[PDB]
């Protein structure tokens, strides 16, 4: 039928796809072993999506791990649920890029990315015909944001029409890990603005935001933060894998949320959110749920969408649910909030009902905005950017390497332009 | 002897189609397998030992809605290629339903249908069902309705559209379906009956006391209304009205060919416990505005034409009545041209119920399908709505790059464009 | 540890066999 | 085979009626296995229901009513909610008329003798006692439970605590009246009610 | 002679309908050693089979049915993986139906009887004891096993667990269903069940 | 009495034979041993009290497939000479199988079919079965036929050939083993009827939804072909037609003999509970162009002689109604020289069901054998893949240094290019 | 070291002596 080969690059692509395959297998009902377990025809229909069989009966995921460094993808491996992914899926990597794009991208990753498309060729190639990829990166990183990216350069290459939808972590606005983030960052997009399909925007300042002012977490860890993005990173496929009243698969978001193909970047949403002593107390509805899906403070970018204005926005129901709170709640948003909307496109909002919710809520909701208010980070990472190019700091670990001076250049004017482009429809 | 064939393209197609037809087994009370323990012939065909097999096609490019038919409770009920799938869906996009992953359905699809109509000749007509924001429902819509004319070019076609609501519409791209599918269906379909979202939520909020309708609720009514329209072919009844006498009777002009629904009374338990329902009180319902099941208000058109379709213990002389009362009355407004405006017709088995479902047991329903002037409003919304989106050329790359010239756009518009001047000077 | 899955579609919990009209 | 085929009714029934078709036959142009409209089923035996008084009262009583099960739990808040609309449309129902309308039967799903016994004192309407094996019967025939410890075979549950289903002579699933259900037209349901088309026959 | 000549179930069938021969020529023309078409057996004893009430049901009532023996193992990735559709199957097929036209008896290949009572418990069929001898007999019956661990006498593997068989009354072998078998079309073989002619007689 | 002799030559004849006698066996109600417990007597000669033995000589250089029919459990049907085997393989080698080790082997088989022909008068003819693309099959299928033409001259002979596909092949020689072989299967053969592997598969795809049949489910539904041929001089019918009787009908002119086969319906036991198989539906599947068993589309070709065998419960006045709607039809193109286009049959008893196999009981079949201009394009096909490899002696050397002589293949070539110049000039 | 065999033949897989028609 339809099927997604996820790839999952660097280090926190791989702890970021490892909770992925841990949030999918519960649903689907699948024991770290790999067997089937929980007697209900629903789960397994549609399972071709995300696994091949093995005709002794087991689930293997069309997951391929890459990485340049032999440490973090044995993790993977060795904790619970570690068994499940097939071991020639597995393509390390020796020596590592050392936290460089142009090491990732031109000199270290080139060697290793023939193997890598080698091994994703035969997964996609394989089956009836292939619905899309997707890929799991960081874009601070080395290995994450240079060969992360030089895949997406390639894999649209040989398969032109099929979609590429990538999860990228940004540059945080505040406090920085990687001194050169906005090298890693300006780098990464100039060319993720041609080559991906659809991406979407997390920042880690906006998940300890929210791990700490809603669900008031103590302590949140890499852990806690992971199940969140996989919470709505799973969202985003609800359709593909269950039945539904009002069906959308991944195409059909994209026709319903791009207007012009610049932009295909996207700020992701989860709720409900409680904290575990106010889960009892909170009512579940439809109308209280896309109150909590429109605030700034759930948003999993830290940019105040209150700064801008929304120009399609799109809307994932998942759980019984009646269509026609459905319908006019997102009349009643257009309606209220009469600001944050673009006005040369009515009916901005895009709604569907995924008919199967995640274990153990009745209700969910995950949210895809397209918004003008990305462009704060445009403008910040820019600004970064800037500060450090004009006296050329750090810039001979990309410079050694056999990346010159024009592509820096170049990135800075395809990315300022960006901004700007944003402001045209302000 | 005498059949009638049912499509159902898309999503929308299907679930009404779902409800259509758990509403036809019942009525003429065969099981599920398609066994009962010439009337239900116009619907079924014969096939060995009692048993019934269904005239219908499903046509969708998204396997997870039609397989849930090849593997439910009705899995025996329907032919195997009777239910014909793609792989991947048309994702809201008419230039992929109509360009792209057209050919490879419609070729399959036009195989079934010309093997289950080449059986009885003298069949009464089609019958097509869709959703027309959506993309296949849109797209293929274009493409079967084409092979349709070109080949049964002697044929009576009617479209049963889910027209999109003016203020919700749950996706972005529907000035682009809608106007391009109204160039397709003005060529290609006969008859075409306009069916909006939100009347239907709006009379399940004030008529049944739900306010929490799903889909579901939804098509029980829509197969209430069709289950009425075809009610004289499939029983006997005192002035019975077949599918091809629509044509004479509700369209004046070639291209006015957009109908209003009403169905009445739509009344629960609570209600009906209350009501006589005389054929005076219900066909008062009838012609109500806010009971009108398109969302476009009456008040400000004119009635070119009206067809009445009672349904239950009625009697000849009680319509006379009832209709002489509407025509009277200055309220509503009937065409200067058009004295004759009506067509009254009766039959004589009651409207059968779902067990365990919304609406009750009723002696007498009323279905009335109107052709008037008010369409002026429901047309020049999405002719403004698609003007916003086309000033500057908003999703117009998912359809452009994707296997449609520029242009076609501009060539849709003009005919929607000649339809508001025939609208407005059919009504001076 | 997983739970058992509490869900059922909308198509069967609508379309359940009633019985049957004459 | 209504509402569900793997229920113990269904299998009792099927059962019973099959072998009474078997001796029949022996006996004797025969169909087997008999139709399940052909099938005859007994719900309550002789001594299953009792009214206010703990006075056993036959199946054969409740004819020409409405009966609707309530599956009920003590501790549940929302049983504790929905509890005085119905007594509310009992009374409203039962008392203004010349008629006996409709009936309520009760069944537990608490844990122990003396929680049920608490429970239904405040009912006036007739219940099941709990050790009876009817309550466990009927719950896996109405697909009626409250956390999945109860095998259910590839179905699901219809509804959850609490729940009122209008019932027949058959056993068969009359209506559903939507309190905490696909419809959650919570303590308005109970308007649904079609007490002239759901009679006990 | 069907499928195989040398069973356990076989060898006694011919072994008593030859002592029925030798007595019946010796009380009073008569054809030695008796054919295979006229020879006759109770396939199942008065106490081998048990629904999900764990109560016995004689072999009488299985007739008009076609039956179907799943040959299962509860820890087998295979057969975990295949019992929804047959759960599905089982519904839709019994369910919208003038009568009952499908059966399913269990047997079983689990390590134990605590297994096989986990396995037996999400079955709504019926089901063979695992300590009853009549298991085995089957299994050597219908050549069934997961690798050659039981000696055949010359024959090799008709197939493998999971299986399904529908069969006869005398027996015999109505048609193999192909789900781990040179065909492979398994969760999809269960469309191929031909319900008019497999009769159980 | 009347009888018919079948020959089975090279693995493809053995293995299609060897599921034509489980399908005879049953019909007739014989036994793998040979004893039931006059119509049986055109394959059966009778052996004393009760045993019945076939009229098949079976012949191959392989032991591998002959011994183990001797070992299998119809060890006692045939008779115990009449499984001849060889030592040593043609090896798909026209040359071998024709020249060298062809004389070690063919008079002990002459000496059998001589011992088996002189029993009865009134011979009807041959059931020849072998393979275009093998050594055995080609080689000594021609060796065979060279001696029953010298001395039975007068008395028919009727071949089935598995002709080579296009795309599925199995082998690399088969273009060189087909013109080789063609070139003498003008001469010797009366009715040459050509199947195709590849067609088998599309039919089994798209009928039975077997993604993946061996050659014993290809055999299984030849060998109802064969059953279904056959059944008139053997079976009571109400107007049957025999072999002698189709040399007449469907050879046109003396060397145009090559025919095409369709079966209908071919459903299986999930289907028959749907569709009544009414004679106008099942002859029209007859002629639809993906049924046909050659995958040779007679779309663009004009036929000249049908001959439809309807088997089971048929009335002669459907069968009218039926061919009649098919002459009308205009893209099923008729030669214009030919009026009499059609001769049918019709049988009383329908096909038997193999128990626990993969065809289901059908209470009446079609088999359609056809001769048309369409199979130009496959002696054009093979003519083209032989060109290419002969163009610079590939794999010449292997028939060269074994016994035939360089200017054997153009002289075969010339002849094959004249069979397709045949083709042409009897097409306008 | 021995492991014993387990596949079986096209021939006697399946052209086993099918039930005879009346």
């Amino acid at each position: 039928m339809r099927e997604i080969v996820h790839v999952q690059g660097g280090q926190c692509g791989n702890q970021i796809g490892a909770k992925f395959w841990e949030v999918i297998s519960d649903e689907h009902g699948i024991d770290p072993t790999g067997t089937y377990c929980g007697d209900s025809d629903l789960q397994l229909e549609r399972i071709n999506v995300f696994y091949n069989e093995a005709t002794g009966g087991r689930f293997v995921p069309r997951a391929i791990l890459m990485d340049l460094e032999p440490g973090t993808m044995d993790s993977v491996r060795a904790g619970p649920f570690g068994q499940l992914f097939r071991p020639d899926n597995f393509v390390f990597g020796q020596t590592g890029a050392g936290n460089n794009w142009a090491k990732g991208h031109y000199t270290e990753g080139a060697e290793l990315i023939d193997s890598v498309l080698d091994v994703v060729r035969k997964e996609a190639e394989g089956c009836d015909c292939l619905q899309g990829f997707q890929i799991t990166h960081s874009l601070g990183g080395g290995t994450g944001s240079g060969m992360g990216t030089l895949l997406i350069s390639k894999v649209r290459e040989e398969y032109p029409d099929r979609i590429m939808e990538t999860f990228s972590v940004f540059p945080s606005p505040k406090v920085s890990d990687t001194v050169v983030e906005p090298y890693n960052a300006t780098l990464s997009v100039h060319q993720l603005v041609e080559n991906a399909d659809e991406v979407q925007v997390i920042d880690n300042e906006a998940l300890y935001d929210i791990c700490f002012r809603t669900l008031k977490l103590t302590t949140p860890t890499y852990g806690d933060l992971n199940h969140l993005v996989s919470a709505a990173m799973s969202g985003v496929t609800c359709c593909l894998r269950f039945p539904g009243q009002l069906n959308s698969d991944l195409r059909k978001l994209a026709v319903n949320l791009i207007p012009f193909p610049r932009l295909h970047f996207f700020l992701i949403g989860f709720a409900p959110l409680t904290s575990r002593g106010s889960q009892q107390y909170r009512a579940l509805s439809v109308p209280e749920l896309t109150q909590q899906m429109f605030d700034a403070k759930n948003m999993m970018c830290a940019s105040d969408p209150r700064h801008g204005r929304y120009l399609t926005a799109s809307a994932m129901f998942r759980g019984r649910m009646s269509t026609k709170e459905v319908d006019e709640q997102m009349l009643n948003v257009q309606n209220k909030n009469s600001s944050y909307f673009v006005e040369w496109i009515p009916n901005n909002m895009k709604s569907s009902v995924c008919d199967i919710p995640p274990k153990g809520l009745k209700m969910s909701v995950t949210f895809v905005g397209n918004s003008t208010a990305i462009q704060e980070m445009f403008k910040r990472v820019s600004d970064q950017f800037t500060a450090m190019f004009r006296r050329k700091a750090f810039l001979h670990w990309y410079t050694g390497e056999g990346m010159d001076e024009m592509e820096f250049t170049e990135a800075e004017s395809n990315m300022n332009d960006l901004v700007s482009e944003y402001q045209q429809y302000q | 002897m005498r059949e009638v064939i049912s499509i159902h393209v898309g999503q929308a197609g299907i679930q009404i189609g779902n409800a259509c037809w758990e509403l036809f087994c019942l009525e003429h009370g065969i099981q599920p397998d398609g066994q009962m323990p010439d009337a239900f012939n116009t619907f079924f065909s014969e096939t060995g030992a009692g048993k019934h097999v269904p005239r219908c096609v499903f046509l969708d490019l998204e396997p997870t809605v039609v397989d849930e038919v090849r593997t439910g409770t009705y899995r025996h009920l329907f032919h195997p290629e009777q239910l014909i799938s793609g792989k991947e869906d048309a994702a809201n996009n008419f230039a992929r339903g109509h360009y792209t992953i057209g050919k490879e359905i419609v070729d399959l699809s036009l195989d079934r249908i010309r093997k289950l109509a080449d059986n009885c000749t003298g069949l009464q007509g089609f019958l097509m069902f869709n959703a027309v924001g959506g993309g296949t429902g849109s797209g293929l819509g274009c493409l079967l309705l084409e092979r349709l004319s070109v080949d049964y070019g002697k044929k009576s076609k009617l479209n049963f559209c889910s027209w999109p609501s003016p203020q919700v519409s749950t996706a972005v791209v529907e000035p682009y379906n809608s106007v391009l599918s109204t160039h397709s269906l003005l060529e290609h379909t006969d008859v075409a009956v306009m069916l909006d979202n939100e009347a239907i939520y709006d009379i399940c909020r004030r008529n049944l006391d739900i306010e929490r309708p799903t889909y579901t609720n939804l098509n029980r009514l829509i197969a209430q209304v069709i289950s009425s329209l075809t009610a004289s072919l499939r029983f006997d009844g005192a002035l019975n009205v077949d599918v091809t006498e629509f044509q004479t009777n509700l369209v004046p002009y070639p291209r006015i060919h957009f109908m209003l629904s009403s169905y009445a009374p739509i009344i629960s338990a609570e209600k009906a416990y209350h009501e006589q329902l005389s054929v005076a009180e219900i066909t008062n319902s009838a012609f109500e505005p806010a009971s009108m099941m398109a969302k476009c208000d009456p008040r400000h058109g004119k009635y070119m034409a009206c067809c009445l379709m009672y349904r239950g213990d009625v009697v000849p002389k009680d319509v006379n009545a009832a209709v002489a009362t509407i025509k009277t009355k200055r309220t509503i407004q009937f065409v200067d041209w058009c004295p004759t405006g009506f067509k009254c017709g009766i039959n004589y088995q009651p409207p059968t119920v779902v067990p365990g479902g919304d609406l009750a047991k009723v002696m007498r329903a009323v279905c009335m399908i109107s052709n008037s002037t008010a369409i002026a409003e429901v047309f020049s919304r999405m002719d403004h709505k698609f003007d916003l989106m086309y000033a500057k050329r908003a999703f117009v790359h998912w359809y452009v790059g994707e296997g449609m010239e520029e242009g076609e756009f501009s060539e849709a518009r003009e005919d929607l464009a000649a339809l508001e001047k025939d609208y407005e000077e059919v009504g001076i | 540890p997983t739970l058992p899955f509490n869900a059922q579609s909308c198509y069967r919990s609508e379309y359940v066999a009633k019985p049957l009209p004459p | 085979s209504q509402p569900v085929f793997a229920s113990p009714l269904n299998v009792e029934k099927r059962r019973l009626n099959e072998e009474r078709a078997l001796m029949q036959a022996q006996k004797a142009n025969i169909q087997l296995p008999p139709n399940y409209g052909d099938m005859d089923l007994i719900l309550f035996p002789e001594g299953s229901l009792k009214n206010s008084n703990n006075t056993v009262i036959p199946q054969s009583h409740l004819k020409g009513k409405s009966v609707a099960l309530y599956f009920a739990d003590g501790a549940d808040p929302k049983c504790a909610s929905l509890l005085p609309f119905l007594l509310n449309y009992y009374r409203t129902m039962n008392e203004g008329g010349a008629n006996q309308k409709i009936e309520i039967i009760f069944v537990s799903l608490d844990r122990d003798r003396e929680a049920f016994e608490s429970h239904r004192a405040h009912m006036p309407w007739l219940s099941i006692d709990l050790e009876n094996p009817l309550t466990e019967i009927l719950k896996r025939h109405f697909r009626v439970m409250k956390e999945y410890e109860v095998p259910t075979y590839g179905y699901g549950s219809r509804t959850g605590v609490p729940s009122v289903i209008v019932i027949g002579s058959d056993g068969r699933e009359a209506q559903f009246l939507p309190i905490c259900s696909g419809l959650e037209e919570g303590d308005r349901a109970l308007l649904r009610w079609d007490w002239r088309n759901t009679k006990f026959a």
